[PDB]
C-alpha cells in the first residue's frame, strides 16, 4: 500500500495465509463394492 | 440310476450321522443356482477381490 495516500510504500503490508478445511468420507468396501 | 454321487468333506459329520443331498441346477430349469457380485474393484475372480 501507498502510505498515507513522494509516493512512499508502507513497511508492514498486511500478508494472507490461505487456510485449510478438512473433511475425510469414509464408505464401506462393501457398501461401494454391492 | 445315473446321478453320481460327489464327495464332500464340507457335509457335516458328527459321530456318524451325516446327511445326503440331491440337487438341480440351472435357471433354465428352475433348480438351483449360485449368486456372485459380477463388477468389482480389483477383481481377481469370479466374485473375487483384492486390493492394496
Amino acid at each position: 500500500q501507498v502510505k498515507d495516500a513522494f509516493v512512499d510504500y508502507i513497511d508492514n503490508p498486511r500478508e494472507y495465509l490461505l487456510s485449510a478445511v478438512n473433511t475425510v468420507v469414509d464408505v464401506h468396501t462393501r457398501i461401494s463394492d454391492l | 440310476r445315473g446321478v453320481p454321487l460327489i464327495p464332500s468333506d464340507k457335509v457335516p459329520l458328527e459321530n456318524g450321522k451325516t446327511k445326503i443331498l440331491l440337487l438341480r441346477v440351472g435357471e433354465s430349469r428352475q433348480g438351483v443356482v449360485g449368486l456372485y457380485q459380477p463388477n468389482l474393484p480389483g477383481e481377481q475372480g469370479m466374485g473375487l477381490s483384492v486390493r492394496f
